[PDB]
DNA sequence: CTGTTGGCAAGCCAGGATCTGAACAATACCGTCATCGAGC
DNA sequence: GCTCGATGTTTTATTTATT
RNA sequence: AUAAACCGACGGUAUUGUUCAGAUCCUGGCUUGCCAACAGGAGUUCCCCGCGCCAGCGGGG
């Protein structure tokens, strides 16, 4: 299959994980009732911030892309449009054997050769181009240092990539954070004490605030992810799976954490592999009822509507579940995790 | 379908001294089950089912504040609980607001007290509907009646 | 690692440590359940005014919005060592505020000030308007040295634990500083329905009843306190100070937090009780245990032996699960076994 | 060390020594399950307006809302100390109340006075009078100096122990006190379902039945009072008093602790059980063993017995637990100096612990 | 994890008549732990498991009234209603029942059945025996208080 | 090897009044338009 | 390559109910 | 690869201090649990063994 569908059930402690201009908790209307909400760009944020994220994403191995191995690819790519001497007069002033080539790149290196070519058509060069197009330069060295960020949650909010093709979405998609029940926030009502006044506050204030069984779901786009690495392998691009299910499993938004401190893990991790991404959203389309917390009926719901529809909505493939609970499981189709990273490894060998 | 509260009002007015006196010493309105003289009460108001049950143990206990407590008067929609309570001019504000906050129980307990206190002049059905439904939403309504009034 | 997590499991007898604006016992909303609640504020404000903070950690900040009684105090603590003018100019600089001598002079919001700092701070623009300085050049070579002043910070340490913001002044560009530790608001482990006081205020010049009448919520309960240290922040938040001193504060926090209760209503209710739990754990990225108690703790010969069960039971899985194997001891008295919190401590002394 | 920590193990013979606007008892759910309940103010009320208090304390304060009747008192009191010009423009000044010759004047809410204080404030009222010295300044120059006014609290000392609030008059910045004194309510080490008393009143005139028929909820039990004296408070709170005279009077507020109860429904169901257990600890930050009983004390010969029992278990646990090395002091009726008589253990008290 | 009740009457119904009437003979249901025909009864219905031992104390101690008293129906009749159904118990001894302390409510829930020998459901009432507690003493009261006053 | 049956389970009458239900002080700030040319 | 500061423009609608 | 793509609403904060629910009160009068009854019937006990009149007696289990 091409995709990875990761689903998580997360429950938090009393917090506010995600608010509006209004300091009010974002939320939701799924099934007629309210959910509390974590926003996608909030989340995948957390990930995308996070140190892990750095340290394993970042700091990647296929991170440095290098302008001399891609000379070939990008000689006859480009070689339709512009003729080698632009294109190799480009490669060489960018950067002062490979198979395939990142989109992105090709499409900033053709920019480059526009301005080169049209550089040349004018009559002009030395320090006089290399002073119009430095800042661009210096944007598209630090992109060709960060391709597996870039691979992954796309380019960033500024890039200065410069082509239709340098518009580059992230492999993975994050859906936005819902309850899987409905929620009324609990209201906080705090003052602060001013160590100079004797008859009452200095200041008195509300702060809304929830508790919550989170459904985060992601899916991964594997094709697009090996074909923006340069033609990468389907196992690399399941390590990158791996970390992605790794980081929606444990990171949280650090919105208001100071003060209510929210670290929880995940009580559930699912991963499945599919041709159609599909979220198990509705499974709490009828939200969840509290039955000695609102975790164990909010798993059981998941697994009894993944019984339900799976056969029928084509989710037949590779299916693993950790679980730190010990609530009825899915059907035997799904193969049951322990440790997280048991099924980490499950996804690092093609399910 | 509906619970006749005047019927279940007059009831209450022309009870028995004993089974009255057995009904006001409850403490919380769970306890009404105890209480044979309450079933045999209730049971023609529809108890025997078990929506009417929640409801009519909510106005018996409001009613078992005391026979002559909660004064029935007949609209000129009527005098709400709200306005009642305000209208006494015996209740603090900050009292409507610990009854609006509080919990399952807890709420009964607060109102029978503010009851009590104020006894009131209101439309009983009404407040007997508004016991029935019993949301987040009449108690809001109730304690913007009271500030409106005031 | 770089954080220290904090849990403690503690019992209260019947009292109201916590209360609204129409003074009834904070709650949440956990698991489908109500929680009595304690605010993290409220522990943090209990802590940093406590005598074991003045008498281990030093002294706390001075958080306030007036301004003039502020520099009336100043005046007095720090006239021996500049004069008035520099003073007030610091303030105003500071502040954002012009300083004469009004008699009521506002901030923009209420601010922890710490008085050493503001001492370091005159001492600059001393040096500043002497060698005709003026304050923008002063602001930005101010800006190139932020560590003096967060060991300043030294000198107020619960703002290097809990944080503080400006919205004005030169405190926007150099008195940001995020907080060091973390802390949740502590939830009890069980539901609870809050029980009610009908109390009576006799007066002895009034022969028939009482002279009031009243109602006051109040309950029992098994709290859940969690805090965790930020560390590496808690260095750089004190000017650069060494792990072992962030170390020994850390310390200073878990007897606190183990030990610490709220003042409220405790002349009348007094739950003066020690924590009958307390664990402390190394680790790489925080962990709160608050999901041990999502399911509420049912009674089982007490609230506090099931709540603690609960808690271990939900460790080992966790720990299991996400394979987590930082350094980790409890001290309990119902992993380690700390027949005493001292051994505790110390061992949280000792990196673990 | 500055805590003096009491506790007491005391049961009641089946009775109902506090109960609500119901005539139900008070109650707590504790550790999940019910106990039977005496509120802490019940407790201080009965202690201060006790015969005890009386003989080894002094005169309780003067608790009232009503200004018109206190009024009227302080003029008969201080009437040959004053001019009731002076008297009535104090209790103006410190209530925040106009006092003419109205009926009814009241107050913002029940307060305590003390008439040896509101004295002292005539005398500078009668000064500031003398020397023109305008009211805001007099509050000023007064307000420059609480000590004083807190020996006038030497003259009504359960406002030393228990605190005064204030939110209207000078009282607002002169008269606010933090009780020295902090006290629990008396809770059961156990469960109780309370049993009911199904009464009647027998009508001498009427031949059949009864003129009344009622009921009464009632219930033995043992209970825990605890309530630690702050001292260096309690030495502000009286003027700057000495830390013996302080220990004085926390020896005799174990002696109440001990042995006063709550006067109700005595007279019908006649509890008047003295204490069986008593430890006074001393120690250096408040502690309570209410934790001990946590897990409710199950019947085994008695409630007594295992209440004691899981008493003395817990407070090992916690003494080594935290290494709570305070002296710490016990006297029972069945390190931790063990005293036959409560006298010892009072006479102990008094020498700091020695 | 439930006691299957008709089995245990249906067994009740068919044992011989000198084991049932060994059983009959018991004064208090703890009594029944002193004779053999009692655990030859209870047997297969896992009076291995305490609980279950507990609640089948009480079932058989009521199945002991007689072995024509209990006529079980089927919907379905608790034993509040068919009490109040007999006509022949007063409201003071329903109260006799639920207030009565430990092993003394058996007796005198005993008696009420020889006395009333009432038409009912039986594997509701062994649901309620199970249970014995202040719920099921409070809607017994409520059954029988509603059946009496409608007629 | 064998353990029983009938007949019967009550009525009268009674549940209270007095009086009381608080006040004060305090509810923040920033940024998320643009222009131009100048000084640095 | 900027930070600086003066500057183009423009706002006000209410005021007692009852699922 | 969709008014898409890339994409945090962020930072700081005790709700505080004061308070009996209290006085008065039989649950009370009447009531056999009573009549019939042998604990007797019935030698299965599956082996090894020693001595016989072959009927049956013993020691080791």
């Amino acid at each position: 299959s091409n995709f990875i569908n990761i689903h998580v059930l997360i429950s938090h402690s009393p917090s506010c994980l995600n608010r509006d201009d209004m300091n009010m908790q974002k939320d939701a209307i799924f099934g007629g009732k309210r959910r509390v909400r974590i926003s996608s760009q909030s989340l995948k944020r957390a990930m995308r911030k996070s140190g892990y994220y750095a340290q394993n994403i970042g700091e990647s191995s296929l991170r440095t892309i290098h302008l001399a191995q891609l000379r070939d690819v990008l000689r006859q790519k480009l070689g339709e449009r512009f003729d080698q001497k632009i294109i190799d007069k480009t490669l060489a002033l960018l950067s002062g054997s490979a198979d395939a080539v990142t989109p992105w790149v090709v499409g900033e290196i053709a920019w480059f050769c526009e301005q080169v070519a049209k550089a040349e058509a004018d009559n002009l060069d030395d320090k006089k181009l290399l002073k119009v197009l430095k800042e661009d330069i210096a944007a598209i060295r630090v992109n060709l240092q960060q391709g597996v960020d870039i691979a992954l949650s796309g380019r960033m909010a500024t890039s200065g990539m410069m082509t239709e093709l340098g518009k580059v979405d992230g492999a993975m998609s994050i859906a936005h954070a819902i309850t899987t029940h409905q929620v009324d926030s609990d209201i906080d009502w705090f003052t602060a004490v001013d160590d100079l006044q004797e008859q009452g506050s200095a200041h008195l204030g509300t702060q809304e605030f929830s508790s919550g069984v989170f459904y985060r779901y992601a899916n991964i786009n594997l094709a697009q992810l090996q074909e923006n690495l340069g033609g990468a392998s389907r196992e690399q691009a399941l390590e990158i799976a791996t970390h992605v299910v790794h980081m929606l499993a444990t990171e949280v938004p650090g919105a208001k954490q100071r003060t209510y401190a929210a670290f929880n893990p995940a009580d559930m991790v699912m991963v499945n592999f599919s041709d159609m991404p599909l979220s198990m959203a509705n499974a709490f389309e009828k939200a969840v009822k509290a039955k000695d917390g609102f975790l164990q009926p909010s798993i059981q719901a998941f697994n009894q509507y993944w019984d339900r529809v799976a056969n029928g909505y084509g989710l037949n493939g590779a299916a693993a579940q950790f679980s730190l609970s010990d609530v009825d499981p899915i059907t035997a189709q799904v193969k049951q995790m322990p440790t997280l990273e048991q099924l980490k490894s499950w996804v690092r060998n093609n399910g | 379908d509906e619970i006749d509260a005047m019927a279940l009002y007059r009831a209450w007015q022309q009870l028995d001294n004993g089974s009255c006196a057995q009904i006001r010493r409850v403490s919380e309105p769970d306890e009404l089950r105890d209480i044979p003289a309450f079933y045999r009460l209730v049971q023609p108001f529809g108890w025997e089912n078990p929506r009417h049950q929640q409801a009519l143990l909510r106005m018996v206990f409001c009613l078992s504040a005391g026979k002559n407590v909660i004064r029935h008067q007949d609209k000129k929609t009527g005098i709400s609980l709200g306005r009642a309570l305000a209208n006494s001019g015996r209740i603090n504000e900050r009292r409507i607001f610990q009854l609006i906050r509080a919990d399952r129980t807890a709420d009964m307990v607060q109102l029978r007290r503010l009851l009590t206190h104020a006894e009131p002049v209101l439309d009983w059905p009404l407040m007997a509907r508004m016991l029935t439904w019993w949301g987040k939403r009449e108690r809001q309504q109730l304690l913007e009646d009271f500030v409106l009034t005031t």
